[PDB]
């Protein structure tokens, strides 16, 4: 996260670091929906440019942290991976539509201050929050800029919603429905991105109508970071909601 | 619980009734140093 | 049509070096 500031403790309690266990790595962020669901994107498991194309017992989960690099213990929980199910149109060749998969934990994991679910937003929420303007929040423990710089805790940033004509005017890369694109314009007096290492992180809205926090898009793609006239690029993760539901009822 | 949920506790698990409610903010309404900054995006 | 500067979110390190802490057993 570029232009963002460390979270407070709790504040992401849906925030999931994925891990590779050897050679110790962070690899992408997550989010917890269930007890036994963690959503993050196809690519931070299955990337073919980069030789990237990890089974289930090639990573792990860690739920409920704030420290980038700390053992918290008896505050995080590490989960093994039961199944991984990526979408099966997501196009990793081109520009990364469809960018989404879900983690089946290999036991449910126990609730507490800092570990709990985000909600997925139903239709009407989908369509009343995700306006231009309106902001959302993005988190992780990737880059702080374009470049190594990596923060000791959690990072937030706050972050408004874009018009679609301008997302695709910002950038040669086709972009598609199910995408959407945040980030302050040029002149809008104000900066801020996520980078390289946030993937798969939740971007979250706070409901007006009811208080709960719903994870409308996760970190997936864009050039550079905290670049001006480009904007962070997002999985549209209501549009995908079918895919999900599919999974989840077949496991 | 201001939520209608949307899948089958069976198959998604338990957690969603409560979804979306932090236990050290919402919980106790207690606000977050920037969410503020979020509502009112809302109304500018 | 062009994807050249395509940039996908992650990218990984252990950043003071060498390491995190470890984990579980
Ligand atoms: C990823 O790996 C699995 C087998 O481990 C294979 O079925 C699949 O084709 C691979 N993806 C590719 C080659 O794009
Ligand atoms: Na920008």
């Amino acid at each position: 996260i570029v232009e963002g500031s460390d979270a407070e403790i709790g504040m992401s309690p849906w925030q999931v670091m994925l891990f590779r266990k050897s050679p110790q790595e962070l690899l992408c962020g997550a989010s917890l929906i269930s007890d036994r669901w963690v959503l993050t994107a196809a690519h931070c498991l299955l990337y073919p440019p980069w030789d990237k194309n990890f089974t289930e017992n090639d990573l792990l989960v860690r739920i409920g942290k704030h420290s980038r690099t700390r053992y918290e213990r008896n505050i995080e929980k590490i989960s093994m991976l039961e199944k991984i199910y990526i979408h099966p149109r997501y196009n990793w060749r081109e520009n990364l539509d469809r960018d989404i998969a879900l983690m089946k934990l290999k036991k449910p994991v126990a609730f507490s201050d800092y570990i709990h679910p985000v909600c997925l937003p139903d239709r009407e929420t989908a369509a009343s929050l995700l306006q231009a303007g309106y902001k959302g929040r993005v988190t992780g423990w990737g880059n702080l800029k374009e470049t190594k710089g990596q923060p000791s805790v959690l990072q937030v940033v706050n972050l408004p919603i874009v018009e679609r004509p301008v997302c695709k005017d910002s950038t040669r890369i086709r972009i598609t429905d199910n995408m959407f694109c945040a980030g302050y314009k040029p002149d809008e007096g104000k900066r801020g991105d996520a980078c390289e290492g946030d993937a798969g992180g939740p971007f979250v809205m706070k409901s007006p109508f009811n208080n709960r926090w719903y994870q409308m898009g996760i970190v997936s793609w864009g050039e550079g970071c905290d670049r001006d006239g480009k904007y962070g690029f997002y999985t549209h993760v209501f549009r995908l909601k079918k895919w999900i539901q599919k999974v989840i009822d077949q496991f | 619980s201001e939520y209608q949920t949307f899948f089958n506790p069976r198959t998604f698990g338990s957690g969603e009734a409560d979804c979306g409610l932090r236990p050290l903010f919402e919980k106790k309404s207690l606000e977050d140093k920037t969410e503020r900054e979020l509502l009112e995006s809302y109304i500018d | 049509a062009t994807n050249a500067t395509l940039d996908p979110r992650s990218f990984l390190l252990r950043n003071p070096n060498d390491k995190y802490e470890p984990f579980w057993e």
